[PDB]
């Protein structure tokens, strides 16, 4: 069988499924464990089976293959890659390797595969012959994306005033700065349903830093597309090393001419991450954080691009301010100008609890012109108009009071412009 | 050689713009299928949305230059027509405009200009006269046949896409767009 | 086979020389990387390869040769240089140096030189008798540097807005004051057109620091004279690297009599890198800027001069202002009197999306008198004077309606006179 197969499966029917067969004792372990003993027993059984993951090269050119189903932990499930095969088919790290599998040897912790038949979807000679990403020369986001999904349901007004507020560009960066308290994960929801309901052939990858653990269980049953989480109680390095885990599957997968979409929460906490994980430089700037701390998130923010031959990477990430630490004000300060996109919560518009609370005002995308057609230009421009001089909180709710009584973007167009 | 320049560039400039509308119906048609369809491509709605207005800028400025050039080759064949008239009927023409004409012959700059005027508007009351009797009038030979290959005016199907117009940030805009189609169009 | 057009072409000419040259693999790393192994296969098979680059020296004459293609970047296609070849043919940062290269030996991984047989596009002899560019005597600009295109296009209107808002000339110190999102960008490109289109002679290279990588491919595909630009993945040493490099190499270009034009974005970024790579002197001012850490970049922008001996040094460096960032604007007051030309951009024009957004009546040159003729300075002088009441918005939108009306600038200036 293959190893996603019974490793996404409840602990219950794991229990179920042991006891069955008949191995002893089954209670008082892990996942992984109970993967183990199982995959093990079945190994000695003698039958054929299979085995899925995502590749990654130690320091000394160590293969490890793990699974995204399981957060990316790292443990004895992962599979044994030896350098052999890692330097026969120049594989590197976010390959996903599917194929023949082996127990492990006598001596091995590690289960072993005996041959690949399936990487990054795709047959393997032609997968071997691809281009880096960073040999792709990036380009401006011109293809629309749009968030309104047009059943007219409760939460889709939301959605709408995104697409009313900033647009979104397929392979564009961006990021949603906001103050604690003012609905982050509850656009993040809103933005990945409408991808997975508006867009289902672009991969949507969803990451969250450092997250306390009933989001990520929600998020786990919310949204359609894999969704990658490490608790607060993990440390740093294991928050480093899965967001590169992450953002190199994504550069692997953009390299197969692939849409990937990456939503991020937070980029300020994995900053902070970086900052404890890098060693000092001796160059402390202000707020305790090193010179060098803030350069890999910087890479990892700045790799969303839109290519020539197709494929784009589409980063947002959200950058908390007003949190009382004046570093999170530094790191915000050094991601001032780096995205494209740039949206805007604030405190007090969340005060008077009209929802979404996004400053219309401060908000907005560069380089919008290429997104969409000229007359919605038009139409935005307009309204923007007449919505700048008056006030944030009052914006929302002539915005929603106006929204809400009609069904979609265009109708509520014809209507402004009719009155 | 020149007449013939300004007729084979019409004529390439009402084919491509014949072609242009071509393609910006074939687009619109599919456009519609796909509304039509339940299938939901907003992305591909989007896409085609996009491909339908640049398209139609496509059009409008085809129209438009091929307005020009049907302008032009007009003038150059009022210039040759009129030139070699007039200079087979030049001394019954002048004969009939002795004081204004000889007077502009060695004159001041102004009088020169008031000369011209009263010889214009001369002009102009004759031809009014002319047309107000209102014979049937017809082209000379070879433009004769040049003239009916391009046609007495532009078709309205030229006029009407280009009723509209541009600003320059539109015009940069759309072109940028339209280089950017062609590039998508070459992957 | 020269190394720079081997560079020149993409990646996939690349990979498909390599596959004909019979070397394996060569399909997903760098350019480098595979640039590194084109020539190591050539060398090879025997044939002699020559290439060309910029010098630059470490800190005890361990020489190095890189390419202005790679956006002078450390890697495997850099060419040694030997201090010994240093002390011959008496060389220096930022020359320009084309010839033989070897293969490398055992114990090497980088070319060396057989011979040079260009310096600085001049015989190698008459290369080392040359003045210094600090020993060379500063003047003010004498040659007008005209930004009217002349073509009749409609970009070119912002063009004829520069030659009505301030003259420039060979050899002028000027800042583009400018808020976030007011045409910076584009009103670069159309100086570099300008400057490629009716002065093809002079040296035109356009410097970026931490933009955006889409940007970035924007400005290289469109201007004619070659461009560098840093994004904001790679760390402040990069940037400071990349600006002393660009430095040097207009220096040593205007030592041959040469016009070079430098154009920067921005140089509020740059001192930002300095700021963040110098030591701290234990002096810091307001905004955590160090006291010292602004003298290296004001050197860079301090270059801008006229050379009496003969050619010319202009720099147009951009600054932002209004970033909601202490640390810009006291940067902006560090360089307020340092530049001889002004050109101030506002949010307020930019908001109303009337462009080009000038300040007009705050931008302005110095001792203009030097560079232009009278009777179109008394031109200017009563156009200042009759655009000098209303305010800037009223002022661009009657300059740019008067100009649309006219053809050229004496066509412009004769409607005013007449009129
Ligand atoms: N569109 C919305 N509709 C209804 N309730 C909303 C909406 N957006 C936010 N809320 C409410 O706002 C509150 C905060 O939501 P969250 O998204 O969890 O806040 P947050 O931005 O994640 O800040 P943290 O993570 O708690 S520090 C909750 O009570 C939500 O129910
Ligand atoms: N001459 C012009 N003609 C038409 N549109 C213009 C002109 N100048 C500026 N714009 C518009 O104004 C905006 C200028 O964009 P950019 O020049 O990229 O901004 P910027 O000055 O580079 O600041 P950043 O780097 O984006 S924060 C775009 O929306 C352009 O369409
Ligand atoms: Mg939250
Ligand atoms: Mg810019």
């Amino acid at each position: 069988m293959n190893l996603t197969e019974l490793k996404n499966t409840p602990v219950s029917e794991l229990i179920t499924l042991g006891e069955n067969m008949g191995l002893e004792n089954l209670a008082r372990m892990r996942k992984q464990d109970i993967i183990f003993a199982i995959l093990k027993q079945h190994a000695k059984s003698g039958e054929d089976i299979f085995g899925d993951g995502v590749l990654e090269i130690l320091q000394d050119g160590f293969g490890f293959l793990r699974s995204a189903d399981s957060s990316y932990l790292a443990g004895p499930d992962d599979i044994y890659v030896s350098p052999s095969q890692i330097r026969r088919f120049n594989l590197r790290t976010g390959d996903t390797i599917s194929g023949k599998i082996r127990p492990p040897k006598e001596g091995e912790r590690y289960f072993a595969l005996l041959k690949v038949n399936e990487v990054n979807f795709d047959k393997p000679e032609n997968a071997r012959n691809k281009i880096l990403f960073e040999n792709l020369t990036p380009l401006h986001a011109n293809s629309r994306l749009r968030m309104e999904r047009g059943n007219g349901s409760t939460e889709d007004l939301t959605a709408r005033v995104l697409d009313l507020a900033s647009l979104i560009g397929r392979g564009q960066r961006g990021l949603i700065v906001a103050p604690p308290k003012a609905g982050k994960t509850m656009l993040l929801q809103n933005i990945a349903q409408s991808i997975a309901y508006n867009h289902p052939d672009c991969v949507l990858m969803v990451l969250l830093i450092d997250e306390r653990p009933e989001e990520v269980t929600e998020m786990q049953r919310l949204v359609k597309g894999e969704v990658v989480a490490s608790t607060f109680d993990e440390p740093a390095s294991r928050h480093v090393q899965v967001a590169e885990m992450v953002i190199e599957k994504a550069k692997r997968l953009v390299e197969h001419k692939k849409d990937v979409i990456i939503l991020l929460d937070s980029i300020t906490r994995l900053a902070r991450a970086y900052n404890t994980v890098v060693p000092a430089s001796g160059k402390v700037l202000t707020g305790g954080v090193d010179a060098n701390a803030l350069h890999r998130p910087k890479r990892f923010f700045g790799a969303a691009r839109n290519v020539e031959e197709g494929g784009s990477l589409t980063i947002i990430a959200t950058a908390l301010i007003d949190t009382g630490s004046k570093m999170d004000e530094v790191i915000y300060e050094e991601f001032k100008g780096t995205g494209n996109m740039e949206l805007h919560l604030s405190r007090k518009i969340a005060e008077k609890r009209v929802f979404p609370a996004i400053d219309y005002n401060r908000s907005g995308t560069r380089k919008e012109e290429l997104l969409t057609t000229q007359e919605e230009l038009q139409k935005m421009w307009i309204l923007r108009k007449i919505i700048h001089p008056m006030g944030e909180i009052d914006a929302m709710e002539f915005l929603i009071n106006k929204l809400a009584m009609t069904k979609t973007n265009d109708d509520f167009f014809e209507m402004m412009k009719r009155s | 050689t020149a007449l013939q320049q300004a007729f084979d560039t019409c004529q390439n400039n009402k084919a491509a713009w014949l072609q242009r509308k071509n393609e910006l119906a074939a687009a619109e048609q599919e456009y519609l299928r796909l509304l039509s369809g339940e299938g939901r491509n907003v992305s591909r709605l989007d896409e085609l949305r996009n491909i339908i207005e640049v398209r139609k800028w496509q059009v409008n400025q085809a129209a438009g230059r091929y307005i020009r050039s049907h302008e032009a080759v007009q003038h150059i064949s009022i210039r040759d027509r009129l030139n070699d008239f007039m200079q087979q009927h030049g001394t019954a023409l002048a004969a009939a405009l002795a004081p204004e004409l000889m007077g502009y012959s060695e004159l001041t700059a102004i009088a020169r200009n008031c000369a011209i005027q009263r010889a214009t508007d001369a002009l102009r009351e004759a031809l009014l006269s002319w047309l107000a009797k209102g014979e049937k009038i017809n082209y000379s030979a070879q433009d004769s046949d040049i003239l009916t290959t391009i046609g007495f005016r532009p078709d309205v199907a030229s006029v009407d896409d280009s009723r509209e117009k541009f600003t320059p940030a539109q015009n940069m805009i759309f072109s940028r767009k339209s280089a950017q189609l062609a590039s998508r169009q070459s992957v």
